[PDB]
RNA sequence: AUCAACGGAUAAAAGUUACCCCGGGGAUAACAGGCUGAUCUCCCCCGAGCGUCCACAGCGGCGGGGAGGUUUGGCACCUCGAUGUCGGCUCGUCGCAUCCUGGGGCUGAAGAAGGUCCCAAGGGUUGGGCUGUUCGCCCAUUAAAGCGGCACGCGAGCUGG
RNA sequence: CUCCUAAAAGGUAACGGAGGCGCCCAAAGGUCCCCUCAGGCGGGACGGAAAUCCGCCGGAGAGCGCAAGGGUAGAAGGGG
RNA sequence: AAUUCUGA
RNA sequence: GCCCGGAUAGCUCAGUCGGUAGAGCAGGGGAUUGAAAAUCCCCGUGUCCUUGGUUCGAUUCCGAGUCCGGGCACCA
RNA sequence: CCGAGGGUAGGGCCCGUGACUGGGGCGAAGUCGUAACAAGGUAGCUGUACCGGAAGGUGCGGCUGGA
RNA sequence: UUCGGAUUGGGGUCUGCAACCCGACCCCAUGAAGCCGGAAUCGCUAGUAAUCGCGGAUCAGCCAUGCCGCGGUGAAUACG
RNA sequence: UGAAACUCAAAGGAAUUGACGGGGGCCCGCACAAGCGGUGGAGCAUGUGGUUUAAUUCGAAGCAACGCGAAGAACCUUAC
């Protein structure tokens, strides 16, 4: 779950992914985060799952804050069909994530239940990601 | 009701089997498998309860005229101060015996009364259509939320069906005794020479339960084979496993489909048709059950009646407990709290 | 001029062929192989939660990673101056992802019985009823009545339902 | 015909993504002279949350017969 | 070209 | 799966160039009846399936979606 | 030779039983209509024929237990 | 409408211990629906119908426009 | 030609007395017809069903119950 309302065209092109996030390297909401190390498309269906496994994890506690979003319609041919006759149709919806994007992160609660409520939320996902804290940049002087 | 609802509870009976619990309770015997030690104190609670029970009757036996002394002393603290101890007293007195009837399965639900008129044909119909009136305003003025679902008014007079819901807590636990047989005893307002005929109907009663609607089988729940199909086809029927057959494991109805030449659609045709037997094997067993939940009872003809009422000899005979009333009208129009409470310690009774 | 099949064959025109024919094509489908592995089969990671108690005796929500090349597909690479297509019969042989039998760790293993995972093909893996059937269901057994690959092995070996 | 695909000239395929055209105006055309929007905030009989008024602020987000795009008030827009 | 009226 | 045709009052169904909305039935209030039917006056309620757009305005004209109705799925 | 009896083959009668199906009796209340009894609201009934949700209808001839 | 007097505001008299529910009157101000009534449907044959006013019982008062009486004016039509 | 199981306390003939007939003959009543004035519509009074309520006390139910018990409900009455 967790698709846009909207978008001007019900279908978009494959694209590529070039290394190296476009931003959003630098966690500037909570305390401890998850960051991508590999790029990939990340599946509405595996955001939501990780951010269950989150919650469910240290369940009634602090904030997660979810920093990806799947604007991206994700499509696929229906089976037994042959090639060609126009674009498939939309299965769901993915976000691009190159590496160094902070995907997640988590807020008011014990390093002790940081880096765990991500390391399991990490096995959700399909590719590999680190756990970093608040540290070198910051929005200051 | 007040007075009398100690004996109805094994009043002397309980306190007799109380230390039957604690009997075996002590002397460890190997204590092995768990059993008793659950409904040991719970059950136990119940007893020396009957002392509160008879503390909240005391303290409010002791009050006929607890207030005797109000009735010439109204100023002061030494009568202010079993007081909190006496408005909470007249509360479990109700509360320790209604929290005993009302004291099984699902009946905090909001009822479905249902009535149909029995023999009698027109003035069934018609004494079926008070029937309605009846409960209706009881359950109105008994702070519950009433919903009619239908009501067929019949041919002649009256009604042929009715069915109404019930909103509110123990609404079935209370309209639940007045499920069956209900005789009427009056000239026949319909008969020509208004002589006298005897009327009889059908009122069901069923809690609330069911709102959605969920049939998923999950795959192990099956088993699918494919095979090659038999047919028309040259080489294809011949070398293709275009046949499927999808087999529900558990209810043990298979279904097979070589409809198209996919492996693929015939799975999905076969599923489909799978899915829809299954709620017919769901639906079949989702009625014998709920349907066992109308009685065992009532062939809605004569000497079935569980209660009579008469009009013009004024009364309302209660066959099931004995009891018997001498104010047919006042019954018939709200006035049942009496016959509720006794309807059930009568069958409460034997569980 | 809906010559709109829009650089516009005649002013003027639809079907059928299993009764068919010739010229061509592996430039192009149906079989088999090939490449791919979505589908399929098997395996694993995470650990919500089930298991009276206790995440892992037996289980595994949401998600995630693979393997194999049995199935349904995608593609259209050899073959259209021909690679005979299902099942049965006969003859087998190889795999292991083991149905028996031999070893072994767990167990929610008292014992006898089981369950689950590990090691291990040496050898075994029945007769029938129905259907062309493969597949299945059933009868009667058994230590067990395994799952596959061999052009879904085997028609210059047979059958031809 | 309009955008994208199209890799900063032009061009560029696919049974790729998404929409329009087979008309229309005697003024919706020439020219000359004037005029300047949409909105937002307050004020105002009927008055919606836009009818017509008044006042500030508004550089173009309005308008341009119909699709899209480019263009455009230092007019292609509005009026005579 | 105009029915039906149960059952003490 | 493809291609047609649908959805409008409680049921069965009309309707328009884009502003409107209906019939028969059921249903409510009256009337004859001893009391029902029949019959006789009086009645009304609807996003015109959903969700987009065009328009100044959409039941209506286009995109899409859901449910139902038809017709095809052939050579191997 | 005959022979009790046993076996073999085919018949006849009766009893029991059978998925399903035919119509019947009964059943203090259903649904549909109202055929017959009063010119029963087309007088009724009758043998037969055809028809129809159902009583019933209609045709031909017969009777009056009707006018 | 100088028709019709509902509803309502305001001011008062009286009975009763007491009139908010719930009294009858009085006066100022309001002045509504109603332009002769669908399907239907009632009474009366002569001093009757229609129409006008008075009395009594009840009873403190009074929700009487009711009921029971009294007289004043005084019709139409009846084939069958 | 021609049974049975089962089931009912009757089935049935004639003739009485009535009631009834969309049978007949004869005959009455403001029954129709002839005619006049109303009701159903409107506002108000009152009775009742109904609903509401703590209670809205009870009875009357076609004609022959509904301005009927009530020829007088502020508390009395008055039964709720
Ligand atoms: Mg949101
Ligand atoms: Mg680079
Ligand atoms: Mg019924
Ligand atoms: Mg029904
Ligand atoms: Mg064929
Ligand atoms: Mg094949
Ligand atoms: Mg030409
Ligand atoms: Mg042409
Ligand atoms: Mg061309
Ligand atoms: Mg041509
Ligand atoms: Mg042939
Ligand atoms: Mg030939
Ligand atoms: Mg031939
Ligand atoms: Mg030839
Ligand atoms: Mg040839
Ligand atoms: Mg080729
Ligand atoms: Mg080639
Ligand atoms: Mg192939
Ligand atoms: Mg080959
Ligand atoms: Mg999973
Ligand atoms: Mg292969
Ligand atoms: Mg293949
Ligand atoms: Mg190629
Ligand atoms: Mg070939
Ligand atoms: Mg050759
Ligand atoms: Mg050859
Ligand atoms: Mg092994
Ligand atoms: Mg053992
Ligand atoms: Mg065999
Ligand atoms: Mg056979
Ligand atoms: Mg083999
Ligand atoms: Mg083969
Ligand atoms: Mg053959
Ligand atoms: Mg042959
Ligand atoms: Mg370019
Ligand atoms: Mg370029
Ligand atoms: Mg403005
Ligand atoms: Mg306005
Ligand atoms: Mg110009
Ligand atoms: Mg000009
Ligand atoms: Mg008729
Ligand atoms: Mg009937
Ligand atoms: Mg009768
Ligand atoms: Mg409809
Ligand atoms: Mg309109
Ligand atoms: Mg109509
Ligand atoms: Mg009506
Ligand atoms: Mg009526
Ligand atoms: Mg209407
Ligand atoms: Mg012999
Ligand atoms: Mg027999
Ligand atoms: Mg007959
Ligand atoms: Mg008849
Ligand atoms: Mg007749
Ligand atoms: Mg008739
Ligand atoms: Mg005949
Ligand atoms: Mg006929
Ligand atoms: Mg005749
Ligand atoms: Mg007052
Ligand atoms: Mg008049
Ligand atoms: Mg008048
Ligand atoms: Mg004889
Ligand atoms: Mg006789
Ligand atoms: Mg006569
Ligand atoms: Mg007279
Ligand atoms: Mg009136
Ligand atoms: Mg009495
Ligand atoms: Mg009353
Ligand atoms: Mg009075
Ligand atoms: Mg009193």
């Amino acid at each position: 779950m967790l698709m846009p309302r909207r978008m001007k065209y019900r279908k978009q092109q494959r694209g590529r992914l070039k290394g190296a996030t476009k931003g959003g390297d630098y966690v500037a909401f909570g305390d401890y985060g998850l960051v991508a190390l590999e790029p990939a498309w990340i599946t509405a269906q595996q955001i939501e799952a990780a951010r269950v496994a989150m919650v469910r994890h240290f369940r009634r506690g602090g904030k997660i804050f979810i920093r990806i979003f799947p604007d991206k319609p994700y499509t696929k041919k229906p089976l037994e069909v042959r090639m060609g006759k126009g674009k498939g149709n939309v299965e769901g919806y993915v976000a691009v994530v190159k590496p160094g994007r902070v995907m997640f992160e988590v807020a008011g609660v014990t390093e002790e239940q940081a880096m765990e409520a991500l390391r399991i939320a990490g096995h959700k996902l399909p590719i590999k990601t680190k756990i970093v804290r608040r540290d070198a940049y910051d929005e200051a002087q | 009701l007040a007075q009398r609802l100690e004996g109805l509870r094994g009043y002397l009976d309980i306190p007799q089997k109380e230390t039957r619990l604690k009997e075996l309770e002590r002397r460890l015997e190997d204590p092995s498998l768990w059993n008793d030690p659950e409904a040991a104190r719970k059950v136990s609670q119940e007893a020396a309860r009957l002392r509160r029970t008879v503390d909240t009757f005391r303290s409010l036996e002791s009050d006929l005229q607890g207030l005797l002394e109000l009735m010439e002393e109204l100023p002061a603290e030494e009568r202010e101060a079993l007081k909190p101890e006496l408005e909470e007293a007249a509360k479990k007195l109700d509360e320790l015996y209604h929290q005993t009837l009302l004291n099984f399965p699902h009946a905090e639900k909001n009822a479905i009364l249902t009535i149909q008129p029995g023999a009698g044909g027109t003035e069934a119909c018609d004494w079926a259509e008070m029937l309605l009136r009846m409960y209706t305003r009881f359950a109105e003025r008994q702070g519950f939320q009433v919903e009619v679902v239908d009501l067929t008014p019949g041919p002649e007079a009256g009604i042929d069906y009715a069915q109404i819901l019930v909103k509110g807590e123990n609404a079935y636990g209370l309209l639940s005794p007045e499920a069956g047989v209900h005789r009427l005893v009056r000239p026949s307002p319909f008969d020509a020479s208004g002589r006298r005929h005897t009327s009889f109907a059908g009122v069901e009663v069923i809690p609330e339960v069911d709102e959605e609607v969920e049939v998923v089988l999950k795959p192990e729940e099956l088993r699918i084979d494919v095979m090659r199909a038999s047919g028309p086809g040259g080489q294809g029927v011949n070398t293709t496993d275009s046949a499927v057959r999808v087999v529900h494991l558990p209810t043990g109805i298979t279904v097979t489909c070589q409809t198209t030449r996919s492996q693929i659609k015939n799975k999905e045709l076969a599923l489909k048709i799978l899915k829809a037997r299954l709620y017919e094997l769901e639906r079949k067993k989702r009625e014998e059950e709920l349907k066992a939940l109308r009685g065992e009872v009532e062939p809605i003809e004569w000497g079935s009646q569980i209660r009579s009422y008469v009009l013009d000899k004024n009364y309302v005979k209660d066959h099931r407990t004995g009891l018997m009333r001498h104010d047919p009208e006042n019954v018939l129009d709200g006035d049942l709290m009496d016959l509720i409470w006794a309807g059930l310690e009568w069958k409460a009774g034997r569980r």
